[PDB]
């Protein structure tokens, strides 16, 4: 459309994937985050997950703030507001 | 005569005229066929190789579907069935099946020599392969290695893979009954680890100075049977065969058993891969499926 | 550090007041790169400052210290790249090398759109080929997650794909019986049984894992850098395939 | 029970009185009965006698590179010295094959024990922190001679309850097979016990493809600190070569001037060498066993090798060795050279004694080929001062004459390549006294093609045939066999030729055509055992019935092949392929 | 060349020709004129089949004489890649092996080859133990007793 404005490589988005994800706004597609008993606690340890087993970037994740919620919320003078509505 | 040769070659090279060459002196030559008559004029392109495949699969139509059934064409039971099935395993191929079978026997002091080393052995191929181990295990081996220590023949089991309650613990138990080794103290059984394995890791050891000489010797049949192929019993005979006192005679018939094994198994398991094809029937063997 | 550096520089102009505002400013510098790859923490802070400190210390000198704006420039480069990991990258046989190589392909591409570029024979008997991709895609799979597939789809491109070896002669009996192309031995399945147990090559997870199924489907765990590694160092090239999509 | 019903039963084999015979072992008289059991005995106690002794090297090898490895693993495991005391030592092992044992030194102040876990032994957390308790308690209690659970507080309450502080090592033995999320959950919970001021640890990593390879699989949380105090090793059984030229010089040196290799053999097992790292030097040793195993037993000139048996130099073995083909080089050589003929009338078999004569004086010759390869080898050791440098592709250069080029890849030695250039050529009596897989038996019982091999016979079913012609009558199939192609042979093809989808009663029909009719009723015929079968034939449609009966055992034998994946269930009216010729 | 050309038309007799250059019997060339007026509706060039077809037949049944003089290999593979007109012989290979992969499963072609044992130019009875394993097999580096028996002759008489 045009100080200037720097992109960050995958290795750089690898760290901090990780720190959204530890911050309560992504989930996994079928997850099932913490069990009630200790039965199923105990058998949450006995099998494992596809999300476990398969690598870090293709597993199936999910969403929890949507576009509109988050364009209604933001501060709308950020140079980024522009690119809030789908 | 490597600078000679070839100008001997050379020097012969140029000498033949290629007219003169006769190929057959008392031929007869080709005359024209009279009748036009009998010369009638009456699927995909590659057949063997990966281009074959491409070829053979792809896509056909729906309309195309010759939705046809056995059950268009008799279905009678089955008593008859291997009754007809048998009489041909006993009279069609035979004399043939017994002569390539006696000629395929004079490699017994090969297999008997390679054993000596502690080789363990294999027999791959196609039909039956009973018919053989079982003839050349007893009839060959026990005494002629009875002798040579010099005493009792030495004895043997039979592990009947194609069982689809082949388990492993009970062939351990065997082992047991027959070796007859030390058992494990207290201090090695690390939280619930396996028995088995730990005392064939003491008795490896145990035997690791022993005389090098022959005491038993176990066979398997259809080493991929259903529930033989399984890892853990897979990992305890390989394991297995490092001792000197006993080897393996070892039969296989699946097309990919081969990646079955791994390499740390197949540097500890040492097969030589010896091919013997028979095309028998294996009429005994359909009982199971 | 700071002392080791102090007499390796062996310059006798110093302070604590000095040290602290030379310490200061480089940790100014230290918030001002990274706040934006992490923000409001210490313990990876700290340990970045750990990891990097020396590299700055062996860089830091009279004119450094007089006008740290040129120290800083100086020392840019762990600011501006991490690079906090550890020419070559493998030790091991060829086959293992390219046949990983082949895996990739045989789940980001149409079993249908690479009978075109996989084909090398000259035609015989009456036949025709298929049009390829008349329409290009614009999602670039290396995106989504893989697909599955069965082995002789490997055996095949494999074959394809595998470098020449058997080197002939035209002589009169040379290529007669030759046979210049590699076929199924025992060592490429026994490297493959290997790589499973290297978790490379993932099958559907299972206890009581039955690598001999017919109904078994294969997949691999690997991202597009595994791949891109081997090739310029094998000087294989197959990016071509792949950069035209999109 | 029938005798093959039951599973891992046993049964005991009966013994004959006895043969009281001295030829108890394998090896043969070869040549037709021409020769000796006196010669047989002494092949088998040489061949018995050399084995041992090569295997006396093979085992000082094996343990002289296992304690190398742990010799250099103590060094770099141990006096590591840290500045932080907050991090403990952690050590790749870049591709090693892990099961080989490590030592533990004792630097008393300190109590030591291992720790060693496996996939096997490793579902969750809590368990394997159990077993590696477990393994610590038990270890270091007998050692000096209450209960206490198994738990994380035990190793920081060690000093108040046996005195000594304690170092940990441990060793994932597969690094690589083992669950990553409960490798992660177990290493944040070890780095939890670093707080007591007492205790050190060390964790060695037996990786077996690469660091980079799985140093993004886990997350970078753990990765951090494992860039603080790191350790690399290239290992491999067959590192820098620095054994793998020891055992082929000790093979040239313990059979020197006897034997010779050619390019092919050579060359064969250059590429068979790189076709697994890990294991290399067993599987060479392997095969060179077997092929000592097939020379002794196929060489009946294994007995002239020892000069002691030179007194019985016999006329058969004369004639036999006449016939050798640079032997004949040499006398048509001789005879062009010389038009007299006084010399080759004095040598040759006419009198056999200066035949004898020359066979003793270029057997004691010393083959240089090899000397000269052993002492190329301590050129370069001594001069170049190399050790990553296989000998066996120097012989096969030397074979091939390409020496001085392959040399040329160093350049070093250039001053001296032309008289280190060994002219090659052949040798008198090279035929007898060699080895290399013209036979084609190596690849055939070692490296076999295993399908293309199976294949093979399955489309040609000739190569296995009893061709003969004479005696059907005696054979109820006489008349059969020889107008019949069997079952499997003419499935295999149309199965190839068909699609990748095949259905069952076309095709089956389609293969049906390709039977006789009154020929197959005449077969039957043959046969008057069978009174159902009789019954049976009687009628016409008893060959399409019969014919069903094959087709249906056939197939449902080569389903347990592998060969079809038995498709649309429920239905089992149409099948398809997964294996190809080729 | 004879290959390039495209949708080539052929005869009973000019095949026969093509087969009787070299003198070979009259069965062969009838039976390959069977295959070509049988298998002729899908191809590209008859020449390849029938130059396979002849070729094949011409190494199983002159095995003998090849075998005692290996000089033959050259001069009928010379004789014909003259006849076709070309320079390069790989394509010849190719029109050798692909008949070889395409007629590999036929009765008469089984019937021929039990007749003039060729089986790869090698006999039934060495073949097997050649491939089943085993170290008797003969592999002849040495040389037979007749040869060395009439050999000696030609030394007999070296006085002259």
């Amino acid at each position: 459309r045009i100080n200037t404005i720097k992109l960050w490589l995958k290795k750089d988005v690898k760290n901090v994937w990780e720190n959204l994800v530890q911050l309560d706004f992504f989930t996994e597609k079928s997850a099932v985050g913490l069990r009630d008993n200790a039965t199923a606690a105990f058998y949450a340890s006995n099998y494992q997950f596809q999300g476990t087993m398969i690598p870090f970037d293709l597993r199936s994740y999910q969403m929890q703030i949507i576009l509109q919620e988050l364009r209604r919320i933001i501060p709308k003078s950020n140079m980024y507001y522009s690119w809030t509505q789908l | 005569l490597k600078q000679i040769i070839m100008n001997n070659l050379k020097e012969y090279k140029d000498s033949t005229s290629p007219g003169k060459l006769t190929l057959s002196r008392n031929f007869t030559p080709t005359p024209v066929p009279k009748n036009k008559k009998l010369y009638q004029t009456s699927a995909s392109s590659f057949l063997d190789t990966f281009e074959g495949y491409f070829d053979q699969r792809k896509i056909v139509r729906t309309n195309a579907k010759s939705r046809h059934t056995m059950s268009m064409a008799p279905d009678v039971t089955r008593e008859e069935f291997s009754l007809v099935s048998n009489f041909f395993n006993e009279n069609f191929q035979k004399r043939p099946r017994q002569k390539l079978f006696e000629i395929q026997k004079k490699m017994f002091p090969q297999y008997w020599f390679e054993l000596t080393q502690g080789f363990s052995l294999l027999f791959y191929g196609v039909g039956s392969k009973r018919n053989f181990l079982e003839e050349f295990a007893i009839d060959y081996l026990s005494p002629k290695i009875a002798y040579s220590q010099l005493v009792n023949s030495i004895p043997c089991l039979i592990l009947n893979g194609y069982n689809p309650s082949c388990n492993y613990r009970d062939v351990f138990k065997e082992i047991t009954d027959l070796l007859v080794p030390a058992e494990l103290t207290r201090s090695e059984t690390k939280y619930w680890g396996n028995h088995v394995i730990l005392q064939i890791q003491k008795m490896i050891d145990f035997y690791k100075n022993q005389p090098l000489d022959i005491k038993l010797i176990l066979v398997v049949h259809n080493l991929d049977g259903p529930s033989i192929r399984k890892n853990t019993f897979q990992t305890m005979l390989s394991f297995l065969s490092v001792i000197r006192q006993i080897a393996i005679v070892a039969s296989t018939d699946h097309i990919y058993a081969p990646l079955l094994w791994d390499n740390m198994k197949a540097q500890n398991y040492n097969f030589v891969f010896h091919d013997i094809s028979n095309f028998e029937p294996s009429t005994v063997e359909s009982t199971f499926q | 550090c700071l002392r080791k550096r102090i007499i390796e520089e062996q310059i006798t102009d110093c302070t604590d007041d000095q040290f602290q505002n030379v310490a200061a400013n480089f940790i100014h510098l230290i918030v001002q790169a990274f706040h934006s790859y992490t923000g409001n923490d210490i313990f990876a802070l700290n340990d970045l400052i750990d990891f990097k400190w020396p590299k700055y210390v062996s860089r830091i000198t009279k004119e450094n210290i007089f006008e740290p704006l040129a120290l800083y420039k100086s020392a840019i480069k762990l600011f501006l790249s991490t690079d906090d990991n550890l020419s070559q990258t493998y030790d091991l046989s060829i086959i293992s090398k390219y046949l990983l190589i082949a895996s990739y392909i045989c789940s980001y591409l149409e079993p249908r759109y690479d009978a075109s570029i996989f084909s090398r024979k000259t035609r015989i008997i009456q036949g025709r080929a298929a049009y390829g991709r008349r329409k290009k895609k614009e999602v670039n799979p290396r995106y989504l997650q893989p697909s599955l597939f069965a082995i002789e789809r490997l055996l095949a491109i494999f074959q394809a794909i595998f470098p020449i070896q058997g080197k002939a002669e035209s002589g009169s009996l040379s290529a007669l019986r030759e046979e210049s192309l590699m076929k199924a031995n025992i060592e490429v399945f026994q490297n493959l049984s290997e790589l499973h147990t290297l978790k490379l090559i993932a099958t559907t997870m299972n206890k009581n894992i039955d690598y001999l199924s017919p109904k078994v489907r294969w997949k691999v765990n690997v991202p597009w850098e595994i791949i891109k590694e081997i090739s310029e160092s094998v000087h294989f090239n197959i990016s071509d395939y792949f950069s035209d999509i999109h | 029970f029938a005798d093959a019903q039951r599973s891992h039963y046993t049964v005991y084999p009966s013994l004959p009185q006895s043969n009281k015979n001295d030829k108890h072992i394998p090896f043969v008289k070869l040549l037709s009965g021409k020769e000796s059991e006196v010669n047989v005995e002494k092949r088998w106690e040489l061949y018995h006698q050399l084995h041992s002794h090569f295997h006396d090297q093979v085992d000082h090898i094996i343990d002289n590179i296992e304690a190398d490895l742990k010799a250099e693993i103590s060094d770099l495991l141990y006096s590591e010295t840290t500045q932080k005391r907050r991090c403990f030592n952690t050590i790749f092992l870049l591709g090693s094959d892990s099961t080989t044992k490590i030592e533990l030194k004792d630097e008393s102040s300190r109590y030591n024990v291992l720790i060693e876990l496996t996939p096997k032994e490793s579902p969750n957390v809590r368990m394997m922190l159990r077993r590696s308790m477990y393994k610590l308690y038990s270890a270091a209690d007998a050692e000096e001679h209450n209960d206490v659970s198994y738990d994380l507080s035990l190793v920081e309450n060690f000093k108040r309850l046996f005195g000594k502080d304690l170092a940990m090592v441990f060793n994932f033995k597969d690094v690589d097979s083992i669950n990553f999320n409960t490798l992660d959950n177990f290493i944040i919970l070890l780095k939890s016990a670093f707080k007591y001021d007492h205790v050190k640890i060390s964790l060695i990593f037996n990786i077996n493809t690469n660091l980079s390879n799985i140093e993004k699989n886990l997350r970078q949380s753990t990765i951090r600190l494992l860039k603080r105090n790191y350790h690399k090793l290239d290992v491999s059984s067959n590192k820098g070569f620095k054994y793998g030229n020891q055992i082929f010089q000790s093979f040239l040196d313990t059979v020197d001037g006897k034997l010779n290799l050619s390019d092919r053999f050579v060359e064969f097992i250059l590429s068979k060498m790189a076709n697994n790292t890990n294991h290399n030097l067993q599987l060479l040793t392997k095969m060179l066993d077997y092929s000592l195993m097939s020379y002794f037993f196929q060489n009946a000139f294994s007995v002239f090798i020892d000069p002691v048996n030179v007194d019985f130099l016999n006329d058969d073995y004369l004639k036999i060795l006449s016939r050798c083909p640079t032997f004949m080089f040499f006398v048509e050589g001789l005879i062009k050279q010389h038009a007299p003929a006084d010399e080759i009338l004095s040598l040759l078999t006419n009198k056999n004694r200066g035949l004898e004569e020359f066979f003793v004086e270029f057997l004691v010759r010393e083959n240089p080929i090899n000397g000269h390869a052993k002492f190329v080898a301590r050129f370069l050791e001594e001069e170049l001062n190399i050790t990553n440098f296989n000998l066996i592709e120097l012989y096969h250069n030397l074979l091939i004459g390409k020496l001085d080029s392959y040399l040329d890849r160093w350049s070093a030695c250039k001053e001296y390549k032309d008289r280190l250039h060994f002219e090659p050529i052949d040798t008198i009596f090279q035929e007898l006294f060699t080895l290399d897989n013209r036979s084609g038996l190596l690849t055939q019982s070692i490296f076999p093609s295993y399908k293309s091999n199976i294949e093979d016979n399955l489309l040609s079913w000739e190569q296995v045939l009893p061709s003969l012609d004479k005696e059907n009558y005696d054979t109820l199939s006489g008349d059969l066999d020889k107008i019949m192609a069997p079952v499997l042979g003419q499935l295999f093809k149309l199965y190839r030729e068909a699609n990748m989808t095949i259905n069952i009663y076309d095709f089956y029909i389609a293969f049906r055509e390709t039977l006789p009719k009154e020929e197959i009723l005449n077969f039957i015929r043959k046969d008057p055992s069978n009174t159902k079968l009789l019954e049976l034939a009687e009628t016409p449609d008893a060959f399409d019935k019969v014919a069903l009966i094959l087709f249906m055992q056939a197939i449902f034998a080569f389903e347990n092949m592998g060969l079809i994946k038995f498709q649309s269930t429920k239905s089992y009216d149409l099948v398809e392929k997964c294996v190809w010729r080729g | 060349s004879l290959l390039v050309k495209k949708y080539c038309k052929m005869t009973t007799e000019e095949i026969i020709r093509l087969c009787n250059d070299f003198e070979l019997p009259r069965e062969v060339a009838y039976k390959i004129v069977d295959e070509y007026n049988i298998n002729a509706s899908r191809l590209v060039c008859p020449w390849q089949l029938v130059c396979g077809l002849v070729l094949n037949c011409t190494f199983i049944v002159f095995n003998e004489r090849r075998r005692k003089d290996p000089r033959i290999d050259h001069f009928i593979v010379s004789k014909m890649c003259s006849l076709m007109l070309t320079s390069k012989v790989d394509d010849v290979i190719e029109c050798v092996k692909l008949v070889k992969e395409l007629i590999i499963g036929e009765k008469w072609f089984r019937d021929l080859q039990i007749r003039y044992d060729d089986f790869d130019g090698i006999r039934y009875d060495e073949i097997i133990f050649r491939k089943l394993g085993s170290m008797l097999q003969t592999t002849n580096i040495l040389v037979t007793d007749d040869q060395y028996n009439i050999w000696k002759k030609r030394i007999e008489m070296d006085l002259a």
